[PDB]
Formats: structure tokens, sequence, C-alpha cells
């Protein structure tokens, strides 16, 4: 049996009620990983945190990631929220460097060489770029550089990256080398959209008055699969 | 559907 | 009850996300060290004994 520690970094790259789904994706991922036995101290959550009590939310204080889903917001730690959701903090977290963090909980992936790491990002994207709710945006070269650095630190056995965004293939295609012990998958290729799901007017639809999608198809595809 |  | 690998989840996710009837959809990709995908999901996401 695996004797290493399992870590995760969960990142919603957007803000605003219309982007409900990205923070819902991340909260769902948090609950799933906790149910799997990952410890709270090893799961680092980035979310702007403007959804659960958004005035447009039909169910104040809750977030759901499927039409009949349970609340997934309760229990999610507020590691990096609001303007603490930024690239410098994300990189400090991935590299396990508490002294490079600015604002937020200070939780980082201070991992060892026999540990596993799971990173899940959900948001908006375009060719070569991922959204953040603060300046600057998360650029493909910068993200791949920080993964290379982490590999140079040697502080994991293997790392898995799941990525939800438009043109998300562009973030790794021809940029992520073999030999880093990193496996990544993306919702889309480098030239096409990725899609929300559980959207008004579509089947199945969110409850009345949500007027926003509850999740993203690639994201709920893996999370609902892991559940069953 | 909304795109990302 | 069965073991699931990263590769098996990738295939399942790819299938659900793919366009059908040439409407919407997207094409799930994989990158990096694909050999890793033989790993059991439990190595990354744990096990909910359920």
């Amino acid at each position: 049996f695996q004797s290493g520690t399992r870590w995760a970094v969960l990142v919603a790259g957007s803000s605003g009620y219309w982007n409900y789904r990205h923070q819902a994706d991340i909260c769902h991922a948090y609950q799933l990983l906790r149910k799997g036995g990952l410890k709270e101290e090893n799961i680092v959550v980035f979310m702007y945190d403007d959804i659960a009590n958004n005035y447009e939310n039909p169910r104040p204080g809750t977030i759901i990631n499927s039409p009949h889903g349970k609340d997934v917001y309760q229990g999610v730690p507020k590691d990096y929220t609001g303007d603490d959701v930024n690239v410098d903090n994300l990189f400090a977290v991935i590299l396990g460097d508490k002294t490079a963090v600015k604002g937020g909980s200070g939780k980082v992936v201070d991992s060892g060489p026999n540990d596993h790491i799971f990173i899940f990002y959900s948001n908006h994207g375009g060719p070569g770029v991922l959204g953040m709710p603060t300046s600057p945006y998360l650029y493909a070269n910068d993200l791949n550089d920080v993964l290379k650095k982490k590999h140079a630190l040697g502080t994991y056995k293997s790392l898995v990256f799941y990525l939800e965004a438009c043109e998300s293939g562009s973030i790794f295609e021809g940029l992520l080398p073999e030999g880093l012990n990193i496996y990544a998958t993306t919702a889309s290729n480098a030239e096409e959209s990725s899609w929300g799901t559980y959207c008004p007017g579509e089947e199945p639809s969110p409850p009345p008055e949500y007027e926003t999608c509850l999740g993203d198809l690639y994201s709920v595809a893996w999370m609902e699969d892991s559940g069953m | 559907y909304v795109a990302d | 009850l069965q073991t699931e690998t990263l590769h098996q989840q990738y295939e399942l996710v790819k299938r659900r996300t793919a366009p059908v009837g040439y409407s919407y959809g997207s094409h799930v990709m994989q990158y990096g060290d694909v050999g890793i995908s033989k790993d059991n999901l439990d190595l990354y996401m744990g096990t909910n004994p359920a």
C-alpha cells in the first residue's frame, strides 16, 4: 500500500455569479477528496468566495454542482480567497514555499519525494492563457515553468493535473515534457471551447431562477465518475 | 450551453 | 466494486465530453507521462469505502 501523503490544489480561476460553476466544481472536488481520505491540511483551495452568499444565489449560503446535488460549500477551507487568488500565491503553494505566500491561510504543498499531488483547475481560458480573478492571468509558459521547478525540487513521486477551460489543450501541448512524472488531461484541444453543463434550458436544468450553469462537463464527468 |  | 485507473477515468471522461450528433462537445486530451495513467485513482484521490 501507498505510504506517501496525498496532496491536492484546487483552483477556480474566475469570479462573478455568472461563473458559479467554476467555484461549484472546486467545492465538489474538495468534498470528493475528503471523502476519499485526503486530509484538509493537504488540500489547498483557491476560490474567490463570492458565490455562496451572492445576492443572485437562489439558495443563500450554499453551492451545488448538479441539479439535485447536496451543498458542497460547507466545510471547504478558505485558504486563498478574494484577491489572494493570484498567480504568486498559486506558485508558492505548488512549490511548497510558505515564505513566498502573501495573504491567505499559508497552507502550501510542502510535500516529500514519495508523495502524490493532484491539481485541478476550472475556469476560463484561451490559447496559452488561463483566467485568474486578479491580475495577472495564468500564462501557459509560466505554469509549465513552475511545474518544471517543482520537479527540480524533487518533492513528489508523481503529479496529476486536470484542467477545465476553453482551448485548454494549448496549456500543455508541446509545452509539458515527458520525464517530469506529470500526467495531465484537458477538457478540450487547443482550438475549441469547453462547455458548462447543468444549464438553464438544457436537460437536466438547474432549479428555477438559477440562470447560471451549475458545473462544467469535463469537471463533473470526472467527479461524478469517481463517486460511482 | 455556456462556454469556458 | 472495481479498481479504476487514471487511464480508465480519462476514457470515461473523454466519452462523456465528446460531441454527439455534431453538436457542442469537446475533445479531451492527455499530456506528459502517459505511462503514469496506469496508476490506480486511489493513489491520488483516495478511496471512499462507501
